[PDB]
DNA sequence: TCCGATGTATATATCTGACACGTGCCTGGAGACTAGGGAGTAATCCCCTTGGCGGTTAAAACGCGGGGGACAGCGCGTACGTGCGTTTAAGCGGTGCTAGAGCTGTCTACGACCAATTGAGCGGCCTCGGCACCGGGATTCTCGATA
DNA sequence: TATCGAGAATCCCGGTGCCGAGGCCGCTCAATTGGTCGTAGACAGCTCTAGCACCGCTTAAACGCACGTACGCGCTGTCCCCCGCGTTTTAACCGCCAAGGGGATTACTCCCTAGTCTCCAGGCACGTGTCAGATATATACATCCGA
């Protein structure tokens, strides 16, 4: 039923080219690690507020208004999305 | 045989990755990470498609954003190198670290 | 003649140190934080609550709007503790019609 | 009946 | 005859004012209607988080000897908890200081 | 009898919609009322603001060689002026990228 | 049946494309970014002339309060500039009602 | 009456205080013309913003709520002074 | 004569304005700075003598908070002493 | 109409 | 460790001015009641989300070799901290003026509201031009080797 | 310290294909016209707050300078850990079929809130007395740093 460890999915090749569009010359093995840790927060702290969204609508489907409004609330603003 | 000389490759690579826009994660591996992230605040939940893609445009641009943070930290302490300590200090001066 | 009215919360807040601290006071200076305080929350909560109507297409902001504003509003623990008194109150005063 | 505070 | 009148604020169980946190709202332009268990939840919670900072504020103040709350106290109160600091990180106490704090690598080798 | 209908935008000289903006500014929570030049000065501001990165967007465009314009023309129209960057300092655009930027420490020696 | 309608400034941002650059295009993810511009700048703009008639006693948002949230949000240049239209605007407007 | 190049009266040792209150154990002479060039940006944007709101009141004074909603709009709250 | 080693004042006067909450500019020079910078704003504006404390309030916090950040930087550069730099690079991170 | 853009 | 010089914490006694309180009255909260439309509910359509299947091939994972960057240890000189005597001007309290913030009271122009009318804008249709890609050739950056 | 020139790389061109942009059309709902009524707020007039200006005194604080030391930072040497890249393995991506949960309506009804009128007591401004604490003066106790 559950998923987990998903995390893992986000690949050191992935972050390599994260880190290139940032610029990034050179990276410490330890970065991916970190950069793992860093997402998990960023994604729990949106999803949280889209899910917060979700109920207070009665939905059972997080819709991408959900989350560009999470997103706006925290100070992200995401455009081409809708909102 | 030819070899190109170390961070030449890594020079290319960001000339390619700043003149492009795709998404640089993987779509279903970062589809799963969404679902397992969200199962804890509700089960039985589900996604529009354009919810996760709103999702992965809006964590793709925080980490390339604090990766160009980073690397302003790293040399700042004479590295050409990204640390742990590197992310560290960016997310303590954005105030996210406490 | 007499000067207008300046409404404040700091009756109010004096009422609530009363009952968590009942021989502790507090300044005139400690006392206008505590109003800029209360004015804050009211206004992030209410802006929350009225986002939330608006994006659902309602009228009305209810018992339900504030409480998933405080939700999405205060961190870990105080949003448990705040929704708990809010859901009380609300309970308190429908039971006293 | 007092508040429900986290340190209480 | 009316009965006599008594504050929703006394129904709720509260000390902070139902009647002017529903008069607040209705003209702060929030919304066209404002429901009856709004301000009640409302009040309740603004309350519950004035109850928060002046228990830790008077805890302060205790700790430093004093009976009344000061602008000081109330800083410490909020920094020395990560909730109430995450809740008013963006927030400025007028006369509040700092907390102590100075970095390991500063102090003196022994 | 009844003269045939003008648009408020037509009126003010705008492509903007003056009647919705008025709508919008009227259902929106914003005030008890609207006086009836705030939605013609807000049109208007928002088709300037529409034309200003609209402008700048068709030049990326017209300077990547393409006729369409993309995401990619808006982000480079936006990061290369520094006060629509201002604007929106806080905002990502979907499918954007970001400006090319290598730290000058990281390219080789000469 | 045919779907309910939902409104955009899709038309508009397309009429100010077609006078600042007759032959160029627009792609509909650029359109929607467009139109979450325009949104984001409509509730910015009309948010601060609702705290400005607020502060200042006052029922109306008047031309008056979005001009002063116009100088309070945009920066520099943009705000001179915007000033400079929306008064254009509401004297042609107010001529030609 | 007219005033010009007040910067200097934030003193050396007003500027060390300062760097006291933050922790900092020792300062390079070029950080007191740094710091004096950030405040007087600070300032700036505070200023114009408390004016703007004084000047939409069609007041002459800068009060304490003009500076509080200027503080605000920037996201630097200020307790204490009103608001 | 006696004298305190380099640093030893320093961490005394670090511990002296953390326990403390006065404001460390004078009240004089600053509200003539603030003065001057409303004066290219608008000729002949009053303060409110609250709104020039205001001002103060947010001005100190602001730069004592700024000063937290620079140290920090500072120290991930291997050093004690706060150099221009490590403000730029503070205010640069922050987004300033 | 003419637009006053800040390119003008 | 251990002494002198210095600095901070802790005690007591003064006195002062901010807090907490009590009093009167008035304005805004509550009681009682009505009209009417928001939203709760039930019923229905059909979108679009979830799930599963097979082929392919882009991308991830892995292992290896080696070079260049991290970082430790060292030297050295300069730029900062500490402490002193001198100079500056902040801070205090005090007097005094008057700009202008704040409020009262009268009008009237403006916006909300309603009812009828009609064309601007939407969804749906559909077609052909811009862009994505193939796949090859021209040209240019890299870097080991030549001189 | 510049020059070959084999090699991998990016740019560039002409041709092929498709599928998204942008025009066309018909319906409808929301913008406009025209008109009424009520009150927001523009204006005039007045009160008296509190902001600005200046004086003179005290002394806290800023300034300027001398000294010396500990820190910044350039150098050099080691070695490890990261990059480049060739091979193998994984599973993403795509195109497709299929089911049905649930988003998105539509109609119907009633109970909830806005609005009105009339009290009446909770909260405010004001005026008051006294004790929390800011301060001077004293000195016990802890720390620093030369010996």
């Amino acid at each position: 039923k559950v998923l987990r460890d998903n995390i893992q999915g986000i690949t050191k090749p992935a972050i390599r080219r994260l880190a290139r569009r940032g610029g990034v010359k050179r990276i410490s093995g330890l970065i991916y690690e970190e950069t793992r840790g860093v997402l998990k927060v960023f994604l729990e702290n949106v999803i949280r507020d889209a899910v917060t969204y979700t109920e207070h609508a009665k939905r059972k489907t997080v819709t991408a208004m959900d989350v560009v409004y999470a997103l706006k609330r925290q100070g992200r603003t995401l455009y081409g999305f809708g909102g | 045989p030819h070899r190109y000389r170390p961070g030449t490759v890594a020079l290319r690579e960001i000339r390619r990755y700043q003149k492009s826009t795709e998404l640089l994660i993987r779509k279903l591996p970062f589809q799963r990470l969404v679902r397992e992230i969200a199962q804890d605040f509700k089960t039985d939940l589900r996604f529009q498609s354009s919810a996760v893609m709103a999702l992965q445009e809006a964590s793709e641009a925080y980490l390339v954003a604090l990766f160009e943070d980073t690397n302003l930290a790293a040399i700042h302490a004479k590295r050409v190198t990204i640390m742990p300590k590197d992310i560290q200090l960016a997310r303590r001066i954005r105030g996210e670290r406490a | 003649r007499r000067k207008t009215r300046k409404e404040s919360y700091a009756i109010y807040v004096y009422k609530v140190l009363k009952q968590v601290h009942p021989d502790t006071g507090i300044s005139s200076k400690a006392m206008s934080i505590m109003n800029s305080f209360v004015n804050d929350v009211f206004e992030r909560i209410a802006g929350e609550a009225s986002r939330l109507a608006h994006y659902n297409k309602r009228s009305t902001i209810t018992s339900r709007e504030i409480q998933t504003a405080v939700r999405l509003l205060l961190p870990g623990e105080l949003a448990k503790h705040a929704v708990s008194e809010g859901t009380k109150a609300v309970t308190k005063y429908t039971s006293a019609k | 009946a007092e508040y429900n505070l986290r340190s209480r | 005859t009316r009965a006599k009148a008594k504050t929703r604020s006394s129904r709720a169980g509260l000390q902070f004012p139902v009647g002017r946190v529903h008069r607040l709202l209705r003209k702060g332009n929030y919304a066209e209607r404002v429901g009856a268990g709004a301000p009640v939840y409302l009040a309740a919670v603004l309350e519950y988080l004035t109850a928060e900072i002046l228990e830790l504020a008077g805890n302060a103040a205790r700790d430093n000897k004093k009976t009344r709350i000061i602008p000081r106290h109330l800083q410490l109160a909020v920094r020395n908890d990560e909730e109430l600091n995450k809740l008013l990180g963006r927030v400025t106490i007028a006369q509040g200081g700092v907390l102590p704090n100075i970095q390991s690598v500063l102090l003196p080798k022994k």
